[PDB]
């Protein structure tokens, strides 16, 4: 940051000599991990795609990433996860039924 | 044989796979030194501005010899002889017109560019014709010959929307090689128009002449 | 460990393998009695993270509860008052099915203490739960510094006072602006905010 | 403590007032002027 030192405007506020604290591990609560990558990958190829996930990749190959999202968005909760879900599908498609 | 060494599914990082670097030194089977080359799938559009064109200067050469013919006028001809094979006047266009084309590429002056225009029908097809776009005309002609001989490399987007250039020889060392791909990607990645959509670097691949290819992230 | 694979597997309920399983298992329960003792967790990873342990004193119970809305009892739908109160049929029930499930097993095993419960299956008629319980008189539990808390009398019929994890949910017990109404407890917070407080020296 | 009872007066002349007015302002048109930078960078 660095604050202007006045009480309006862009970096509004008091100039204090700053510190920057040690990072909290909760804050790394989402993070991957080698153990989880492995098990999720394994489980995936064990248990294989689910109905909506099949309708999803054919929708891609046959209609584009935009019809895919629009539907994935209804199927899942939201637009954002729909994005993530299509991307994942893409990466199934590519990594597999290609190279 | 060559196929087994590569992994199609794996996407390696620049050092791990040769790309330009170590593993493909094994891949390139041929008796002669092969060039290693770089290939992109670029999301880019039909629009002219959205095309990707500029010239990167490889830190370490292509290590191929390129014979220039360069046509210039005045103190610029004199300047030419310093770092150039075959100094040419405005008169010389008639000789190249008749038949002689013993030169890899051509570089010209702004002054020259009127005279140049006659040359273009013969030149344009091989894409030898000088253009600001592939920096072949500049009045700082002396510096620029130095760059092309050092091994400044040319980049042209296709209509196909793949972008391509040769980065080095396979034989050159791994460390050397990595520097060149890096400059080239860095140069690509900047040239990229704002007007282009999501992920400018769609795919990245390098290959040798003969061999299979491995993809880079 | 195998528990981490179990965990991830169970998150693929629509996968070919889990619905084979889901389908066979769900017919099996619907045959058995509405409340029946379970021999062992059918989800030993789920049980174990909700506090289950494989020792004497820990009991698993399986239970079925009917799905759907709460029909408002009332003779012939007659409501006898204002029209805002005339509904009988879109009326929903403030507790969850899991809570009914806990409560009915809890009364079936008055001597046990409900510890927790997890969902295991449904069809269109029932939701099925496995309920994890503890014997607070088994010495294995009465010793044990990690569990003996359950042995105390404030923990009688936790399931019945909305103090199991489901109870705390529906009671709306969370920190936040989203929980103002129901949080220090609803009825209690109303009472506070509707008490007239007069000092000796009137303020 | 944050300062001292008395101390030299230094006036470089810049209104304080007007410093605020202008500071208020830069923040106001900040996004707008960034949209003119986007729309003018685009210029073919």
């Amino acid at each position: 940051t660095v604050k202007t030192g006045i009480a309006i405007g862009l970096n509004k506020g008091k100039k204090v000599t700053s510190m920057t604290p040690a990072p909290k591990i909760s804050y790394k609560k989402g993070a991957a991990s080698n153990r989880t990558k492995f098990v999720r990958s394994l489980v995936r190829e064990i248990a294989g795609l689910s109905p909506y996930e099949r309708r999803l990749i054919d929708l891609i190959r046959n209609s584009g990433e935009k019809r895919a999202r629009k539907v994935a968005k209804k199927r899942l909760g939201s637009f954002t996860r729909a994005k993530a879900k299509v991307e994942e599908m893409n990466n199934i498609i590519a990594a597999s039924r290609r190279h | 044989m060559s196929k087994i060494t590569s992994s199609q599914v794996r996407e390696h990082v620049k050092e791990l796979l040769k790309y330009s670097n170590e593993t493909k030194k094994r891949n390139f089977l041929e008796t002669v030194e092969l060039q290693v080359g770089l290939k992109n799938y670029d999301p880019q559009r039909d629009k002219r501005f959205s095309g990707s064109l500029k010239l990167p200067n490889c830190p370490r050469p292509n290590m191929s010899i390129c014979i220039f013919g360069d046509a210039f006028d005045v103190d610029r001809a004199k300047s030419c002889g310093v770092d150039a094979m075959s100094v040419d006047d405005l008169k010389k266009l008639n000789k190249n017109k008749k038949l002689i084309k013993k030169l890899s590429k051509k570089y010209n002056a702004f002054i020259a560019s009127e005279v140049l225009i006659k040359q273009v029908p013969r030149l344009l097809g091989p894409q030898l014709s000088k253009a600001g776009k592939f920096p072949t005309p500049v009045s700082h002609n002396d510096d620029l010959y130095g760059k092309v001989t050092d091994v400044r490399s040319t980049i042209k987007f296709q209509l196909k929307k793949v972008l391509c250039l040769a980065v080095a020889v396979g034989n050159v060392e791994m460390e050397e090689d990595v520097l060149v791909n890096q400059i080239l990607m860095s140069v690509n990645f900047f040239v990229s128009l704002l007007k282009k959509n999501w992920q400018n670097v769609g795919s990245l691949v390098v290959k040798s002449s003969m061999g299979p290819a491995f993809r880079l992230y | 460990g195998a528990y981490k694979y179990l965990e991830e597997l169970q998150r693929k309920k629509q996968s070919d393998v889990l619905r084979f399983l889901q389908r066979v298992r769900v017919w099996e329960y619907r045959q058995k009695n509405v409340i029946h003792r379970a021999a062992r967790p059918t989800r030993p990873d789920k049980a174990r993270r909700l506090g289950y342990k494989a020792k004497q004193g820990f009991v698993i119970y399986r239970v079925r509860v009917r799905r759907g809305n709460r029909k408002r009892p009332v003779p012939k739908g007659a409501t006898y008052g204002k029209p805002t109160n005339q509904g009988v049929n879109e009326l929903k029930y403030q507790r969850s099915l899991r809570a009914t499930a806990e409560e009915r097993v809890g009364r079936r095993a008055a001597n046990l203490r409900v510890l927790n419960s997890y969902w295991v299956n449904q069809d269109s008629t029932y939701k099925y739960f496995e309920v994890i319980l503890v014997d607070p008189q088994h010495k294995a539990i009465r010793r044990d510094a990690r569990y003996n808390w359950i042995c105390d009398p404030v923990h009688k019929h936790r399931e019945a006072r909305g103090l199991t994890a489901t109870g705390k949910k529906s009671r709306g017990i969370n920190k936040g602006h989203k929980f103002n109404n129901t949080k220090a407890g609803r009825r209690k917070t109303w009472k506070r905010q509707n008490t007239l407080s007069l000092w000796r020296y009137r303020k | 403590a944050t300062d001292v009872e008395a101390r030299a007066v230094q006036d470089n002349g810049e209104s304080a007032f007007r410093t605020l007015r202008l500071a208020r302002s830069e923040k106001k048109f900040r996004g707008i002027r960034e949209k003119r930078a986007r729309e003018k960078a685009e210029a073919e």
